[PDB]
RNA sequence: AUACAUUUUUUGGCACGGACGGGAAGAG
RNA sequence: GAGACGUCGCGACCCUCGGAGUCGUUCUUGACUUGGUCGCUUGAUGUUUCUUCUUCCCGUUC
């Protein structure tokens, strides 16, 4: 502890004296506490085309990922339009490098070996199933009767088509579920956080982004600090 | 409305604020221009939220039914 | 009435602007003139199919930036207000 | 505010460098604080003049470098 | 007042360096110049934006089209600053 | 005395007779300077390798003085009073380069020492302070 | 560089300097304008034929805010 | 004896082309002033001569105008 | 001195031959008669033609030029 | 400050003065015309005294574009 | 001690094994 | 890649040859003055008109 200052300034060991938590965190993620989604309702925006969709109902469209069925079959656009799987992969992305960003501490490629496999072993085995249509697929987007017409029609040409074309875009979607499966104390963080400021008003605002910036550029360590005042129990 | 803009930018868009120098605060902003190499015909257009706009860029604004 | 009022009133926020040639300038605005000379803080200049180039802090002239391209969230009815 | 000091180019020929790289020459015969120019008309540079007296708007002078000394 | 105006104003007498918008360096002594940078020089010489260059006697040019002024370095001395 | 990210920001800096540096065994941690400076003075150092160097787009001077130089991993290059032995051992400089010293160095006694310089990095201009020819 | 509010209050700072011509002026603020006009120290205008940078130094400068599109800080004081 | 604005103010309701800094146009004025900012009704676009466009209710702003005529 | 602004009124007194100069547009020029004064450079000069320059004669009716483009005038 | 003479005087100002710096920058850190009365002289400051002796003893007669420099205070 | 847009600034006349580089030779 | 038109350099048979400085008044200030020519034997650079292939060598990237 302390190694870079001559005494008692900065936390951070000779080990890493260089690391700095800015460059891997924007002011609006406030250290893992936000995500900031602003920047993807924009895209959106330019996704849909249109201007009906407020950063709320933006918000309320990404809480079907955190179904395992809504994002699938309650899709906001059509799951095959270009601008849609663009958008869907930038986000998937964003998410991921979040998650790991905000735990440090947990081995990276244990979560995603773990993700990997049920992605392989479930997701692609007919993990979604329906008592009244059977067993629909990610690849194709349709039902089937039985398991038995569901696993001979993946060998057929279409499927092999799709899975071959569509491979890395069903990956991330799927990626992007469950890391905002991971993080739905985030997600609901942030909601909340939109909600709040949405409803101040002009100085309130402005305080506000005053105490973000603050914490964004502040030491980690401050010069009055306690050291040993532990209480027992 | 859509408005007419020097750099060849029609922007249709919602307007919000107004004033002397005719700038213009924007909501549900649709610009359509277009990115061409030589000899190369390409229609593009981006949705942007909100959007400040400068007046000296305004030729002709106007309001379709 | 005054536009120039509700820049002002705009402070401290991360947004993108467009310029009378076309470059695009992702920034903190610190401040803006009465005259509309932006001020900006953590800025990233970036032409309209070619690479970035960042800088900390830029001066912006007012008869240069055609649009300031505003944040996503934003109560613009409440700035508005005298 | 300040009037543009011209009395010394009063009454002399002078090669008015207009805007959009032309040119144009004529004597002196008046001007105001916008830097309008009054003059005796004179050829546009091969060669070839048009009116009998002429006036240069403001914004148009590049410069106006005196022919005679 | 402009401090850039007032500098100029001193830097009269010397032989200021002078580009317009076309492009064009003018170098010569500081006739005279006014609050608008209206400024005056004698025996000037004049770059083209090409390469040529011509010598002139005594050129007036208007501060709309003037670019950038280059005055001789004893004027950060003083007196103005 | 490592050369220290600490060490270059509180280092005299000074627009010398360009914006120049003062300034060790290893050279290392430049990244800090911030490819700011057009010079760098690493003179009366004990440096074995010019080596070690962030990618640094600004710098066009190296006065390099008094050091222990051996090995070789820009515009000038003052390597007087070093210790490069062998002409193959300046092979590297091929690869930069206007204005060159490497005066006091025993490499500089080798046969043809001069004109092996002259070939192989045939960019230099002046060498220990006397014109390239083309004789 | 510092975290500055004006341009004022960062007098004599090395500037680089932008202009409508596609210029690039670079030297220290000595003073400053209503109209944006700048008077540079140690004035070097730095161009890019249609290349690479060439370069000319110029001194003391008036540079008119008609011109000017932008400026950025280069340096430190001194 | 008559001066513009005068007759810029005559010409209210009536027809009206005006040319670009360059785009010809033709429609009925609706209002001016001062700073010769136009409104218009029934705009069309004479792109060079070439009615491209029927607009309808426009706003032309001064600075970009060349001329005024019937 | 003889005042712009002074020209202008006495051109206008007179009405004669004025050939206009357009600014940043060396192609096309105009020739009419002054018929308005403002205080800035803008006037009405009803009875005008178009015309391409030497690098003939073009339809045109009246017309009023706006101060900012005008250059030249001449009568 | 050492001044010097017996300098090549063929040397362009700019390129002396530049070789002059490098030459002498080894021995610390560190005014040359063309007139008639200066020509194939020069003047090196440097910051620290016992830089401005080691550099005098060292260099006495070095060769610098092809004639032997003479040093003094 | 008791503050604002119509000519000189900021309402603009703007816009439309495979590559790479250097040097040399030989041909059109 | 070639023709102008300029502007700053490698060599030389050539030419040429040796902020500072002064004063009034007072313990510190106010005034006044201030490389050129020829080659390149394939030096470097803008404007401005017209109309590449193959082979060998040396360096980056995969
Ligand atoms: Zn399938």
């Amino acid at each position: 502890s302390s190694s870079d200052p001559s005494r008692r300034t900065n936390i951070l060991s000779d080990r890493a004296r260089d690391l700095d938590l800015n460059e891997i965190f924007t002011r609006d993620e406030q250290y893992g506490e936000y995500m900031e989604l602003e920047q993807f309702h924009s895209l959106w925006l330019n996704v849909i085309k249109r201007g009906d969709c407020s950063l709320l109902q933006f918000l309320d469209i990404l809480e079907l990922f955190l179904d395992d069925e809504k994002y699938l079959l309650t899709p906001p656009m059509d799951r095959k339009n270009d601008r849609y799987m663009a958008f869907l992969l930038k986000l998937s992305k964003y998410v991921e490098t979040f998650f790991f960003k905000s735990y440090a501490l947990l081995d990276a490629a244990a979560v995603e070996n773990l993700i990997k496999s049920d992605f392989e072993h479930s997701y692609c085995r007919g993990s979604l199933r329906s008592e009244a249509k059977g067993i629909y697929c990610p690849f194709c987007s349709r039902w089937f009767k039985t398991s038995s017409v569901f696993e001979s029609h993946l060998v057929g040409k279409i499927h092999k088509k799709n899975e071959s074309k569509r491979r890395n875009f069903v990956y991330s979607e799927y990626k992007l579920h469950r890391y905002l499966k991971y993080l739905n104390d985030e997600f609901s963080r942030t909601r909340s956080f939109v909600e709040r400021k949405l409803a101040f008003t002009a100085n309130e605002r402005m305080a506000e982004m005053d105490i973000l910036t603050q914490k964004y550029e502040a030491p980690a360590y401050d010069s009055t600090e306690k050291e040993g005042a532990e209480q027992v129990d | 409305v859509i408005i007419s803009l020097r750099n060849n930018h029609k922007i249709i868009a919602r307007v919000k604020a107004f004033d002397r120098h005719c700038n213009m605060v924007l909501e549900n902003v649709k610009e359509l221009w277009t990115e061409k190499k030589g000899k190369n015909v390409i229609n593009r257009e981006r949705f942007i939220s909100k959007l400040f706009l400068r007046g000296d860029s305004v030729i002709v604004v106007l309001k379709t039914p | 009435m005054k536009l120039v009022n509700f820049l002002k009133k705009l402070r401290n926020e991360q947004v993108t602007i467009e310029l009378k040639n076309g470059t695009t300038v992702w920034g903190t605005l610190q401040s803006v003139s009465p005259q509309m000379n932006a001020i900006l803080t953590d800025v990233k200049l970036t032409l309209p199919s070619d690479n970035i180039a960042s800088l900390q802090y830029i001066n912006i002239r007012g008869n240069t930036i055609r649009q300031i391209i505003l944040p996503d969230s934003l109560n613009l009815d409440s700035l508005l207000v005298d | 505010v300040s009037t543009p000091e011209l009395k010394k180019y009063m009454d002399k020929k002078i090669l008015l460098n207009i805007n959009g790289s032309r040119k144009v020459a004529g004597i002196l015969r008046g001007y105001d604080i916008f830097l309008n120019v009054v003059l005796d008309d004179a050829m546009e540079i091969n060669n070839h003049q048009l009116g009998l007296q002429t006036v240069i708007r403001g914004n148009s002078i590049i410069s106006l470098e005196a022919l005679d000394a | 007042n402009g401090i850039p105006v007032k500098l100029l104003n001193e830097a009269q007498g010397h032989i200021v360096s002078l580009e317009l918008t076309t492009g064009a360096t003018y170098r010569g002594k500081l006739v005279e110049s006014e609050d608008s940078m209206n400024v005056q020089l004698r025996d000037v010489i004049a770059t083209e934006p090409q390469g040529a260059v011509t010598h002139m006697d005594q050129i007036f040019v208007r501060g709309s089209q003037i670019k950038f002024i280059v005055v001789p370095d004893l004027l950060k001395n003083a007196p103005l600053f | 005395m490592k050369f220290t990210p600490s060490i270059v920001i509180d280092a005299p800096q000074y627009y010398v007779d360009d914006l120049q540096l003062e300034t060790e065994s290893m050279p290392s941690s430049l990244k800090h300077l911030t490819k700011p400076t057009h010079i760098l003075d690493l003179t009366n150092n004990d440096l074995i390798m010019i080596p070690d160097l962030s990618r640094r787009d600004d710098i066009h001077t190296l006065l390099l003085g008094r050091n222990n130089i051996v090995e070789v991993d820009v515009q000038n290059l003052t390597l007087s009073n070093n210790s490069i032995r062998r002409f193959e051992d300046l092979q590297r400089l091929r690869r930069a380069l206007k204005n060159l010293t490497l005066i006091g160095n025993q490499v500089c006694h080798l046969a043809n020492y001069r004109e092996h310089v002259l070939r192989l990095v045939p960019h230099l201009e002046t060498l220990d302070f006397q014109n390239v020819t083309a004789e | 560089v510092a975290h500055s509010s004006r341009l004022a209050n960062l007098i004599d700072y090395k500037l680089r300097v932008l202009t409508q011509d596609g210029r690039v002026y670079i030297g220290q603020l000595m003073a400053f304008d209503k109209h944006m006009n700048l008077v540079l120290n140690e004035c070097i205008e730095e161009r890019v034929p249609k290349i690479k940078v060439e370069k000319r130094v110029l001194g003391l400068t008036i540079l008119r805010g008609e011109q000017i599109l932008s400026t950025v800080v280069e340096d430190k004081p001194l | 004896p008559v001066n513009p604005k005068p007759f810029l103010k005559g010409l209210v309701n009536h027809r009206v082309g005006v040319k670009l800094k360059s785009t010809e146009y033709r429609g009925t004025l609706v209002s001016t002033d001062n700073y010769f900012n136009l409104q218009l009704n029934e705009a069309e676009e004479f792109v060079a001569g070439v009615s491209h466009g029927t607009l309808g209710e426009i706003f032309i702003r001064c600075n970009n105008v060349l001329y005024i005529r019937e | 001195m003889v005042p712009p602004i002074n020209c202008i009124f006495n051109f206008l007194q007179q009405q004669t031959p004025v050939t206009i100069w357009l600014f940043e547009q060396i192609g096309i020029r105009i020739k009419g008669k002054i018929v308005g004064f403002d205080e800035f450079m803008n006037v009405v000069i009803d009875e005008a033609v178009e015309i391409p320059v030497n690098s003939k004669g073009t339809p045109l009716g009246k017309i009023l030029l706006k101060g900012d483009n005008i250059t030249l005038i001449t009568s | 400050t050492l001044y010097v003479s017996q300098l090549n005087e063929k040397i362009n100002m700019q390129r002396l003065r530049v070789n002059l710096f490098l030459l002498f920058a080894t021995f610390g850190e560190v005014v040359s015309m063309n007139f008639k009365k200066q020509r194939g002289q020069a003047f090196i400051t440097m910051r620290t005294i016992d830089q401005a002796s080691l550099a005098q003893i060292s260099l006495n007669g070095e060769r610098f574009f092809g004639k032997p420099l003479k040093v003094e205070f």
